[PDB]
């Protein structure tokens, strides 16, 4: 319905900037996250068997999930530099291919995202800029549209 | 030129800064004290009121005296009979004593830095500028 | 038509998330997206900052003066409170135009036109009509002998 | 058209407007605030001077004026004070409207003038002042009162 | 509690994510985050607000009724109900005679029983009303300033039974 | 049992400014006189017939009042300068003369007010002082005693 | 020299002294009056703008307009290519006037002097002092 | 042993690592600093140019290494932000760990030099800077990130 | 909101063209006015007593309103000959002078005209053009602003 | 930026607006409003038409002229349901301005903001939009082969 462009950048990379928050509200933020994932296709905890996906709640997956939106973080974080942003968007297209990740699960972890991001805004966020943003940072790390 | 306006507008500022009991002593000294400072050579006539220590209750006696009559010309900015007289009784309480006519335009200066602490960016300085030079001029 | 002092503090708050990084980056773009759409409708203003070099984008020379023509107006609205100042400032912000040959009251309407289609894309929450009341007031004042 | 005078705005100004009134010698400030008024409007349109001939303005200091002075000035006062009570306010103007309008000689061309004299006046009676604010309301004011010459 | 957590009360305190409030888990030693998750404001239902100071509001009006149109929960997604409602209002003046019913989204959430009511009309304002935790027929309502969150106007919303 | 001389008056007029007050405080101060007033004498209520009199909370009435302190005001705000007070009281007496007003009304208007500004000042409140300047205003209206 | 983090301090500290609306103008305010009482040779070219009466709007205006140049050079820091252009535009806006290089250096040792009150002990003045510098002397 | 980094001390860590990211243009920050702080290790020590030959370090500005800047600095980040949850926090530095065993090149004496830039390089962002609480902390995680070489 | 120039005249001087209209469309567009008007400001009923102003319906002030309406006209219709307009409006001018008018009532009828007119147009309408064109009008006729 | 039939019925009937008498007066002002829009964006034009002497707006030589104008934009309107003939006549307008030293691809670009802010004034209902786009295309075959 729109574009990840310029602006629609800046405004995802701003809200970005008061959902993400920091200290505990992270912690939670990206538990939620997780949790409406997995909630939606719990296939998926499969993969993640490595760093205890089983239980949400275990430091090692507190870790990974305050790890992935780290990268997230960096994504987003640079919409405005499409050099830069490239290269990470690459890097972690490498740290995933391999993985038999479906656009199937990708889908879910969006509407995670977003539906949390506008838990956590309650009014001022966007949902077309996001999911617009959202899909540009996960097209760069299947390789797909 | 103090017209109508620009003295209400005094009267009514001098009312916040100057403030009442303590509040006023605090004023006075401050004033007197970035006064000295910046020109030693008033201690000099200020020797019968303990010039030389500023916070001594003599000084302290004295700076609230000379606030004081401040006040009363202020309040009679409005009324010009009272005040042409009110500052040539004050000009002869002064005249008597080497008196360079440049200390006042130095007290005045002063008074409109302090006086601009105390009110803030809402200091009028024209209307104060204006109308307590008026009340200087009596006097010098 | 009227910039109501609610109007004013809906604004004062609008601009706080627009400019919100000391960095140029962002009310760089911002600022800059504003003009492309003054050109894409009012092509011919385009000449008039040949000065600035408006033909090299990324210039800097023109950069810097996007971030000026974005401080000027950061300055403004950071004077809603202040009016007496602002009337004055507003004054002179129309001198600096009037004496630019080639400016018309009705590049203003079109800049204005600009923001009103460019700021509700950057930021949500944007009360566009608020928005939209202040700014003419303030255009209205700095292009009043323009034309 | 219904964003002019709001609520915050002459919330303003009545707060702005009492900075005044602090000392009880209302009195002599309303009278020689509105006699300056006044004459700093036949000032710049004397065919005023004529209209005000029947309260004496000839002489300012004059009780006949100075009572006038309140007069005027203290009805601003209640325009300014039924800022909160629409139709109390515009009842309130309309009557002060009825009270011009039968007094030949009067045309609205005076009211812009007095507006933009006691726009520039104010501000400089009063520390605080938030020229946007009372400039909407005055205007709803002076508009008002004079819808009928 | 934090400014962002929820408290579970009890004579054993424990605070957690307002974002675990009634999403499936039992995060909570006592559960409360989870025991009690009932929609107050669910379609079909209509409250009555009566004015008690309105500094904002176009109408200033006496009365304004508020009709919840539709209510659905995302299934993956407890913690958070949305809404569609009808924010009806009779005004009268002299020179006419007006009725509205401006419709808006809205979400509630059962973090803090807080409905949030995003702005009908562009003139960003919106509603806040906080329900008492244990009432559910009589919540404060607030108009506000969403960007800035002000207030300036509260009602009394009562569940028109 | 005393003359609103030259102190009486500056204490009414300090006094007066207390009860007076603003904003709403007035828009019912006034409110409150005028039922005492008219609870008094409802005969009177007929004059006012022209300006709601019969609603005492209607608009027009409620700017009636506001209007009638008005004068007051000037009255006894002026009751330090016997020139300009003339000149107030006798442009009031005009407004006045040729309406049927007893002096009857007159003086319970006048117990209207003071008990209002009595119970308003709650303590620092001088009757007679009052009771001789309103007279003293009053009188100036009527043209009688 | 102003490299890299020396920039990011300042541009970070000018940030919470500087401030936002009024507190702004009390800030420009309290840093020309301060300017002025030390060197009362500058209120000559300020005639333009009132600069008698600091207080006045027509001076007021003046005052943010010139910290609001100054907040676009520090926010220019770290991109070179606009600071340069920056600066060097500024300095055509000045040079046209009869204004003693000193004056500058004057300047910046009273912005130094209220960034000082204004942060307190942790103002990075070595910060400053090298990067505030680096912008006078492109307009000096 | 058990006293170093405790509660007050990292709570501190965080709140003055959080000055930093006031403005939403954190990017150019982490950049800029994580950038400057990589340099500055290769300054002092070379054979480190060869270890981050793989993100072309050769071009400090180049989006090869900016990316890597984020990356680096923001993984300091993770672990700040974490500080408040030893087991997690553990987890996620031996993941750290991991990530820098498999880069043959890298030895400790690095760490401890860099732990010597970075001490060096926050108090001259932060204008609030506490040196003993951070040295305490930043010690706790540089180590146990290095603890496979 | 604007002023009533070249455009703006020759937009107004078009648009009353087809909301004028002709015959018995007259005969009411008119009646339809006045009603407007005179429910507006009941007063103003008392100045068209000569021409029966107390029935809006009476042949007398039929004649009247449609009468009236034809000044109206001129006015208009020459909004692009301020030569000759000023001649018209001045005549009018004369026709009124002497009245005890007051701009109170003006302001209605123009109100009145306005909604009237927007009636009959349904959508091709521009308010802000009328209101300057018809003040214009107006303050030719009384004098004033 | 394709003129659609519906465009053309649109403008066919938009124009019966702003040519209802068949009295200059009115098309005139209008298209002269619409040139003073011109030169004041693109005060070079100006000179172009000394030859009817536009330093003397009254003129007549020059009144006239306007109108030969205004005659040929509706002589091109009122043909746009005869698209053939349009289409030559159409060439032939440009083939009358190629050989008018002087003429610009842009002077072109900039009568046809003209209008869009000049007719939008003279009377209401008037679909910018839609007149945009077939005024564009009957501009674009205009001035093919004019920069
Ligand atoms: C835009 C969204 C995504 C981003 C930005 C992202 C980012 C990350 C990051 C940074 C890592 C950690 C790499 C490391 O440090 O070793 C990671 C790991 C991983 N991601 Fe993603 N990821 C995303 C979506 C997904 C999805 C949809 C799935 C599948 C449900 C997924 C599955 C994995 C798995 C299984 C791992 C490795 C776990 C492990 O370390 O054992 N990711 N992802
Ligand atoms: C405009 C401000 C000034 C006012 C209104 C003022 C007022 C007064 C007053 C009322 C007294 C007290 C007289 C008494 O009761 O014995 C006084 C005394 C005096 N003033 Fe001023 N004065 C002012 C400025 C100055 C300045 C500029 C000087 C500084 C050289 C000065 C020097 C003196 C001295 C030496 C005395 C006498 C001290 C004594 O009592 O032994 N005054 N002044
Ligand atoms: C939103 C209102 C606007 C603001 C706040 C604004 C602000 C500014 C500022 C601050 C300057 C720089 C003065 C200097 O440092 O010398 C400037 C210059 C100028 N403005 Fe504007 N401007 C606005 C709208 C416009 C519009 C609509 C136009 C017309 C296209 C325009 C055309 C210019 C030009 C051409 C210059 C000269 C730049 C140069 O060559 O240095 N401005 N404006
Ligand atoms: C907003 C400001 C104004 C207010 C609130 C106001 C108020 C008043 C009031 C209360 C009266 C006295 C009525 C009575 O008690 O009999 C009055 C009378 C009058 N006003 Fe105004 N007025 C204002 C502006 C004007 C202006 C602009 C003019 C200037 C032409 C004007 C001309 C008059 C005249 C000539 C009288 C007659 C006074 C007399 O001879 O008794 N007024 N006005
Ligand atoms: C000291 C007390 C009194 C004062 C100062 C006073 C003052 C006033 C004033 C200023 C007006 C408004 C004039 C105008 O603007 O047109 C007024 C009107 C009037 N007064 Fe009094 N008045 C007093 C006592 C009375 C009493 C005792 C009565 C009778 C109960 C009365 C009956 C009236 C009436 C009927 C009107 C006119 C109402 C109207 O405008 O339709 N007044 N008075
Ligand atoms: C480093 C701080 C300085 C900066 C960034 C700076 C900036 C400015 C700016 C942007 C203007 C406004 C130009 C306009 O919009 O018309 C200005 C004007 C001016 N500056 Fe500076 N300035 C600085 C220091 C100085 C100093 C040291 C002096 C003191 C003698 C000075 C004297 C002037 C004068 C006289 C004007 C013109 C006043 C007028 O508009 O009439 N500036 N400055
Ligand atoms: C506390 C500071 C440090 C943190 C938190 C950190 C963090 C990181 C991270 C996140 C990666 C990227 C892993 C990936 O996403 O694939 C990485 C890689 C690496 N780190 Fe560190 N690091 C730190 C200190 C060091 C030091 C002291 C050295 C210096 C020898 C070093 C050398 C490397 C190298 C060579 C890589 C490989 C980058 C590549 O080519 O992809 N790191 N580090
Ligand atoms: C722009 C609006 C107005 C126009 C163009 C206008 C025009 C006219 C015209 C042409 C006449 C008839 C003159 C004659 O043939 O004797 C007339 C009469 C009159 N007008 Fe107006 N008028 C306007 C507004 C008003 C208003 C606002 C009022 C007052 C409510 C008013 C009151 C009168 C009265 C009372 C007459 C005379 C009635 C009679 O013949 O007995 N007019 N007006
Ligand atoms: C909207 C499209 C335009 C139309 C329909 C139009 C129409 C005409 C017509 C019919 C003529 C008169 C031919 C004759 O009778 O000899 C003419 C001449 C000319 N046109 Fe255009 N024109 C248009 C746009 C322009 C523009 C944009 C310019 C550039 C400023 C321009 C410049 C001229 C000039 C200078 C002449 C010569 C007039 C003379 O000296 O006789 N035209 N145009
Ligand atoms: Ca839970």
């Amino acid at each position: 319905k729109k574009q990840c462009g310029v602006l629609e950048g800046l405004k995802v990379k701003s809200e970005w900037g008061r959902a993400y928050g920091s200290g505990h509200d992270r912690e939670a933020f990206s538990q939620a996250i997780w949790r409406a994932t997995f909630a939606q296709v719990p296939e998926s905890r499969s993969l993640f068997k490595r760093v205890h996906g089983d239980d949400t709640s275990h430091p090692a997956f507190i870790a990974h999930a305050d790890r992935v939106l780290g990268g997230l973080d960096i994504a987003i974080s640079t919409l405005d530099q499409p050099a830069t942003l490239k290269e990470e968007l690459d890097h972690l297209q490498v740290q995933h291919e391999g993985r038999k990740i479906p656009d199937n699960y990708f889908d879910a972890f969006k509407t995670a995202i977003l539906h949390v991001v506008a838990a956590q805004l309650g009014r001022c966020y966007d949902r077309e800029a996001w999911d617009a943003c959202i899909d540009h940072i996960e097209d760069g790390i299947k390789g797909h549209h | 030129e103090c017209l109508v306006t620009e003295s209400l507008k005094v009267k009514l500022q001098w009312a916040s800064a100057f403030g009442h009991a303590h509040e006023r002593v605090a004023f006075g000294l401050e004033l007197w004290r970035d006064i000295i400072d910046d020109h030693p050579e008033i201690k000099a006539p200020f020797s019968r009121v303990r010039g030389d220590n500023i916070y001594s209750p003599e000084f302290g006696a004295h700076s609230q005296r000379v606030l004081s009559g401040l006040d009363i010309t202020i309040s009679m900015l409005d009324t010009p009979d009272m005040l042409a007289a009110q500052l040539a009784h004050l000009k002869v309480q002064h005249v008597e004593r080497n008196l360079k006519p440049e200390f006042f335009d130095i007290f005045l200066k002063h008074l409109l830095h302090v006086l601009g602490d105390r009110l803030g960016t809402h200091f009028d300085f024209g209307a104060w500028h204006d109308c307590v030079d008026q009340i200087i001029d009596g006097i010098k | 038509d009227c910039c109501s002092y609610e109007d004013r503090r809906e604004i004062r708050h609008i601009w706080d998330d627009v400019w919100s990084s000391s960095f140029t980056d962002r009310r760089v773009a911002i600022v800059r997206a504003v003009f492309d759409d003054l050109f894409k409708h009012y092509p011919t203003s385009k000449a008039l900052f040949e000065r600035v070099k408006i033909d090299e984008p990324e210039s800097g020379e023109f950069k810097s003066h996007l971030v000026r023509v974005a401080n000027g107006l950061k300055l403004l609205i950071n004077l809603l409170d202040d009016t007496l100042v602002l009337q004055s400032h507003l004054g002179h912000l129309a001198d600096q135009h009037i004496q630019r040959k080639g400016v018309t009251k009705e590049y203003f309407r079109g800049i204005g036109e600009a923001f009103a289609r460019v700021l509700p894309q950057v930021l949500s929450c944007f009360n566009v009509d608020a928005w939209n009341r202040c700014f003419h007031r303030l255009v209205a004042r700095i292009a009043k002998d323009l034309p | 058209h219904e964003h002019c005078c709001s609520e915050e705005d002459h919330r303003i100004v009545q707060k702005q407007w009492d900075i005044l009134w602090r000392d009880t010698e209302s009195s002599k400030i309303k009278i020689g605030f509105g006699r300056l008024l006044l004459t700093k409007l036949a000032k710049d349109i004397p065919e005023v001077n004529d209209l005000f001939k029947r309260v004496d303005i000839e002489h300012a200091e004059g009780p006949k004026f100075s009572a006038h002075a309140l007069r005027i000035l203290n009805g601003l006062d209640l325009a300014i004070n039924l800022l909160d009570d629409p139709p109390a306010l515009d009842a309130a103007l309309d009557h002060l409207a009825h009270q011009h309008e039968v007094r030949e000689g009067v045309q609205k061309a005076h009211f812009k003038k007095f507006g933009e004299i006691l726009a520039t006046g104010l501000p400089q009676v009063l520390d605080d002042y938030d020229a946007l604010a009372w400039k909407s309301c005055l205007k709803g004011i002076l508009t008002k009162i004079s819808s009928r010459l | 509690c934090d400014e962002h957590e929820h408290q579970c009360g009890g004579d054993d305190p424990q605070c957690i994510s307002k974002l675990f409030v009634c999403d499936g888990h039992n995060d909570c030693r006592n559960g409360e985050d989870e025991k009690d998750c009932t929609l107050p404001t669910k379609a079909g239902d209509k409250f009555i607000g009566d004015v008690c100071f309105d500094h904002c509001t176009k109408r200033r009006p006496e009365h304004m009724t508020l009709a919840f149109e539709s209510s659905s929960i995302a299934a993956f997604f407890t913690p958070i109900a949305d809404l569609h409602v009808h924010i009806e209002i009779e005004s009268e003046t002299d020179e006419d005679e007006s009725e509205v019913s401006m419709p808006a989204d809205g979400e509630y959430s059962f973090a803090d029983h807080r409905l949030t009511i995003h702005p009908p009309e562009e003139d960003g304002l919106g509603l806040v009303g906080e329900f008492d935790g244990y009432n559910f027929d009589r919540f404060v309502g607030h108009i506000v300033h969403e960007l800035s969150e002000e207030v300036c106007a509260e009602f009394i919303f009562h569940r028109k039974k």
